């Protein structure tokens, strides 16, 4: 039961490398595939013994992917499976989709459908990409109406980078969220986004990082994508894709959880004192701990999945559990309140070189919150701002893109808060 | 990845080959093409500005057009004369004597085809062209003239390139009085034809050698060593690795097509070292900007800052910080997050600390205001009209300039004056 | 018709031919279509030769074309000190209006010609004189930042 992983632009490949890299791993392959199997839905196996990730690198600029072409994992992946044009987008959505994006659309879906060709049964995808980026968002949502026409009853689910200024090389980024949000939602099934700045607040913290790298903040990124994988590498709860639509989103367009992780502690806190079931989880309705800047405090839950990995007895997540439901998180009216549970019990990984100490036990909790409609809203304030100069649109009108396109997409935002709004 | 560098006229090709010497050093460059450096982070991104040649020598990729022939004499006879592309010298034999018509209607006219074989040519060697570079004046007859023509032409062959020019306005300071006639012209001309123009004022870089340099009487190699200055330091984003081209920098700086006039800054201010507070501090200080403007008389729509040197990039973050939140009132309110910070660590030649500031400021209209008002008060008078007119120039022409000068103006105020 | 002929004469500056053609009888005053005399032709083009020969032979140092100039307006625009000053001698206007209501201290203000605003200053030249849109020399040193100039109109 495959899933491929895809990863578009920058900071979805570098972020890809990270979760490779933890893979790997996790499951004790070597950074040349060899091994001294749960993951074959991760990886294939060549007839010599080699494991080799059904992982597709996509960039429309060569230099980030040449430096997966040439470091510690360049022998990892399928060549052909890194595939880089010359000229980027230039942080402008219209690029990665209409003009520059098309020149080498056609191959990505040949190269994917060489992997796909290679499945028994494929789920679907993976998608991981930036909002901000000009690839990332606009060669994204050309990919996903090109994977939903080629794979119609395959599920699509996304890993995206949610912009934050402290980090931000782009003005425009507002515009290319909007932009691949409105296009991308009809063909993603659930999309799981992390705030840059949620992830710069904890590595600043909870791991005494004064200036976060990307690296330190892909690492931790990692280490949440891991957890909410581990189902598909694994043996219970979310075992395939659909799985993630059935118990996360019972609301087409309400399709974006909210990710919590902990504990997050400082590699040099070696001996620190092992948290407890409860505490952990107590720990996952801190504002804290959560992949994106919200108050679920004033939303209203409509699903809430806790993944638990390492030394964890049942009965403990199960007091744990009790503890939070008679302690003021608020379920929708029409769906259980209850609390699906996974459970896997490896030890959790961290990679040698990270800025993560090794944990007994760790939990992510995803919960669909209307509360996470206060970030949609803060985005689609800095569109407003500058769309009502039309600051910046010319350079997208001149890309294949027409400037009615600006407004159906933040029609489509208006509507979605909306959405949020009457469900809450 | 490659830009193609050309260079026109008496200012152009003077303010240009410093420039060429400039990066040349912070390369790693001798005057022989060899490299002869240190970090390997010299050569990363050496191909963006020179091709490497057969026996391993790096050859400018620049193009050195004028038509006054002693002008490739002089930039020859320098230190790195010889080693540009000696056919890449495009010179005629007359010169514009400071007329605009000249240079972009008749004889720069019979020459550009000369330049565009050049061009041309370095375009073919190119793997991946970002875009040109341009460096002239706006107020003598070749580079405004014949420099506006070759950008209309370059524009024609290579339309989806970025268009950059470092474009030295003329002041009175530093002085015919046609050159407020060729500099509307001209500006007329870089308002439709480039992507981003670097206003380099005369005034401005003569009143900084003689109020804050005390230079009694500032030369050219005295105005000329502020202007390599600010080259050097806004392309180093391009000379040493961001993941930004030409291209992703303009859309970042440029949110109106035709508002893409810069003022570029830089601290410290010398002749021929600073906190990281002092540096973000003079950096947007009016007397540290290269145009003859007050930036507290306008407002920021985007601004770049390029920090070089070994420095706290945590305190360059908080003083990059509070400079906009303590003047808050000055950068638009409807552009989010319009100031943006990087650092280099590889400082400039003779300096461990400094930065550049690159400001799209609606202030920039005090430039064209001064320009407008000696044009008007010239052509009101139709003083030395038959000059240009003798070239077979209407009189509309210059009305037609005056005109799209005083609009653009009206657009940097519309703006200036935009609320949230 | 000298006329014609010696307005041109003055523009070129052909001293020779200035001189002939007065010989003749060429009206010193002579006017082309818009006004303008030998003497604001040769005023505007820097040729201080025949500035002072022309007024050595009854040229009117004050007359205006169409638009209000004086020889004085023109050669306080261009730049030309030595005829400034022979103008200023001979009973040029210091304070001489156009139609714009420029001076020849509005003009050499504009066109930064800071020795030349000395001299109209010496002369009398009126600080306080607005042109249509009411600005005075004063303000338009202000206005567009010239701060050699704006100590130079307080002195
Ligand atoms: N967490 C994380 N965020 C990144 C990374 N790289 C970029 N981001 C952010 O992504 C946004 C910029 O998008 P990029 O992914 O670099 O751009 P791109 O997809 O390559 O598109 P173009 O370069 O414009 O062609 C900004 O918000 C960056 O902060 C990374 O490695 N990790
Ligand atoms: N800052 C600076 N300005 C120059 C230089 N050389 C000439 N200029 C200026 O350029 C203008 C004259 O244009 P110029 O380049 O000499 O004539 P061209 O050869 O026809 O392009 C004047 O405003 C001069 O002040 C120089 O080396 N540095
Ligand atoms: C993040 C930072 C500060 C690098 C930035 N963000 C948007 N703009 C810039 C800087 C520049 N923006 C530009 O447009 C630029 C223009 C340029 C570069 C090389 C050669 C000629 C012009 N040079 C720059 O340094
Ligand atoms: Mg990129
Ligand atoms: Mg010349």
């Amino acid at each position: 039961r495959e899933c491929i992983s895809i990863h578009v632009g920058q900071a979805g490949v570098q972020i890809g490398n990270a979760c490779w890299e933890l893979y790997c791993l996790e499951h004790g392959i070597q950074p040349d595939g060899q091994m001294p199997d749960s993951f074959n839905t991760f990886f294939s196996e060549t007839g010599a013994g080699k494991h080799v990730p059904r992982a597709v690198f996509v960039d429309l600029e060569p230099t980030v992917i040449d430096e997966v072409r040439t470091g510690t994992y360049r022998q990892l992946f399928h060549p052909e499976q890194l595939i880089t044009g010359k000229e980027d987008a230039a942080n402008n959505y219209a690029r990665g989709h209409y003009t520059i994006g098309k020149e080498i659309i056609d191959l990505v879906l040949d190269r994917i459908r060489k992997l796909a060709d290679q499945c028994t049964g494929l789920q679907g995808f993976l998608v991981f990409h930036s909002f901000g980026g000009g690839t990332g968002s606009g060669f994204t949502s050309l990919l996903m109406e090109r994977l939903s026409v080629d794979y119609g009853k395959k599920s699509k689910l996304e890993f995206s980078i949610y912009p934050a200024p402290q980090v931000s090389t782009a003005v425009v980024e507002p515009y290319n969220s909007i932009l691949t949000t409105h296009t991308t939602l009809e063909h993603s099934d659930c999309a799981f986004m992390v705030d840059n700045e949620a992830i710069y607040d904890i590595c600043r913290r909870n791991l005494d990082i004064e200036r976060p790298t990307y690296t330190n903040l892909n690492r931790l990124i990692s280490q949440i994508v891991s957890s909410i994988t581990a189902s598909l590498r694994f043996d219970a709860l979310n075992v395939d894709l659909t799985e993630f639509q059935t118990n996360l989103v019972p609301y087409p367009r309400i399709h974006f959880p909210l990710a919590t992780y902990a504990p997050v502690i400082s590699a040099e806190k070696a001996y620190h004192e092992q948290l407890s079931v409860a505490e952990i989880t107590n720990a996952c309705f801190e504002p804290a701990n959560q992949m994106v800047k919200c108050d679920p405090r004033h939303g209203k839950y409509m699903a809430c999945c806790l993944l638990y990995r390492g030394d964890v007895v049942p009965k403990d997540v199960n007091a744990a559990i009790a503890t939070i439901k008679t302690k003021s998180i608020q379920f929708v009216d029409w769906c259980p309140t209850g609390f699906k549970v996974g459970i896997n019990y490896q030890p959790p990984t961290v990679v040698p070189g990270g800025d993560l100490a090794k944990v007994q036990r760790a939990v992510c909790m995803l919960s669909n919150t209307t509360a996470i409609a206060e970030a949609w809203a803060r985005l689609d304030h800095k569109f407003d701002l500058m769309y009502a100069k039309r600051a910046f649109v010319h350079w997208y009108v001149g890309e294949g893109m027409e400037e009615g396109e600006f407004s159906e997409a933040r029609e489509d935002m208006a509507a979605l808060e909306k959405d949020y709004e009457e469900v809450g | 990845r490659e830009i193609v560098h050309i260079q026109a006229g008496q200012c152009g090709n003077q303010i240009g080959a410093k420039f060429w010497e400039v990066i040349s050093d912070e390369h790693g460059i001798d005057p022989s093409g060899n490299y002869v450096g240190d970090s390997d982070l010299q050569l990363e991104r050496i191909s963006v500005y020179y091709n490497e040649a057969s026996s391993h020598k790096y050859v400018p990729r620049a193009i050195l057009v004028d038509l006054e022939p002693g002008t490739m004499d002089s930039v020859r006879s320098g230190a790195f004369g010889h080693l540009f592309r000696p056919d890449n010298f495009i010179f005629g034999q007359s010169g514009a004597g400071n007329n605009w018509a000249k240079g972009h209607y008749t004889e720069g006219a019979e020459l550009v085809d000369s330049v565009l074989d050049v061009v041309r040519k370095e375009c073919e060697n190119c793997d991946c062209l970002q875009g040109f570079q341009l460096t002239h004046s706006l107020g003598g007859g070749t580079g405004s003239g014949m420099g506006t023509l070759l950008i209309s032409k370059v524009r024609e062959e290579y339309p989806d390139r970025i268009m950059n020019t470092f474009s030295v306005v003329p002041s009175p300071k530093v002085s015919t009085v046609v050159e407020p006639y060729n500099a509307t012209l001209s500006i007329h001309q870089l308002v439709e034809n480039t992507d981003e123009t670097y206003c380099i004022d005369n005034e401005a870089l003569y009143d900084i050698c003689f109020r804050t340099l005390k230079l009694a009487t500032p030369t050219y190699g005295d105005l000329n060593h502020l202007v390599s200055a600010t080259m050097s330091g806004v392309t180093t984003s391009l000379r040493f690795p961001l993941n930004a081209d030409l291209r992703k920098l303009a859309v970042n700086m440029v949110p109106f097509p035709r508002l893409h006039f810069f003022m570029p800054g830089f601290a410290p201010l010398t002749a021929r070292a600073l906190t990281v507070p002092e540096l973000t501090q003079q950096m947007f200080d009016a007397k540290n900007m290269m145009a003859a403007c007050d930036p507290r008389h306008g407002r920021y729509l985007t601004v770049a800052t390029v920090f070089r040197g070994r420095m706290s990039m945590k305190e360059v973050d908080e003083q990059m910080l509070a400079i906009q939140s303590k003047n808050s009132s000055y950068f638009v309110e409807w552009i989010p997050n319009n100031v943006k910070v990087a650092v280099c660590d590889i400082p400039p030649r003779g300096l461990k600390m400094s930065s550049t500031f690159i400001g799209n400021s609606t202030a920039i209209q005090e430039l064209f205001k001064r320009i407008s008002e000696q044009f008007t008060a010239m052509f009101r008078r139709k003083a030395f009209l038959h000059w240009y007119t003798g070239e077979g120039m209407d009189e509309m022409e210059f009305t037609e300039a005056e005109s799209n000068m005083n609009d653009l103006v009206s657009e940097y105020q519309q703006y200036q004056d935009a609320t949230a | 018709d000298l006329g014609k002929k010696l307005l041109e004469a003055a523009r070129a500056g052909q001293d020779d031919e200035v001189r002939i053609l007065m010989a003749n009888g060429a009206d010193v005053n002579a006017t082309d279509a818009s006004g303008l005399t030998p003497l604001h032709l040769a005023a505007t083009y820097g040729h201080l030769e025949i500035v002072e020969v022309l007024l050595k032979h009854g040229a009117d140092v004050n007359a205006i074309d169409i638009m209000g100039s004086t020889p004085l307006h023109l050669a306080a625009l261009i730049g030309h000190l030595e005829i400034v000053e022979v103008l200023l001698k001979h009973g040029a206007d210091v304070n001489a209006v156009d139609t714009w209501g420029d001076t020849p201290l509005h003009l050499a203000a504009i066109m930064g010609h800071l020795e030349i605003v000395e001299v109209l200053l010496k002369h009398g030249a009126d600080v306080n004189a607005q042109d249509k849109f009411g600005k005075t020399a004063f303000d338009i040193s202000i206005d567009n930042g010239n701060e050699d100039l704006a100590e130079i109109l307080q002195k």
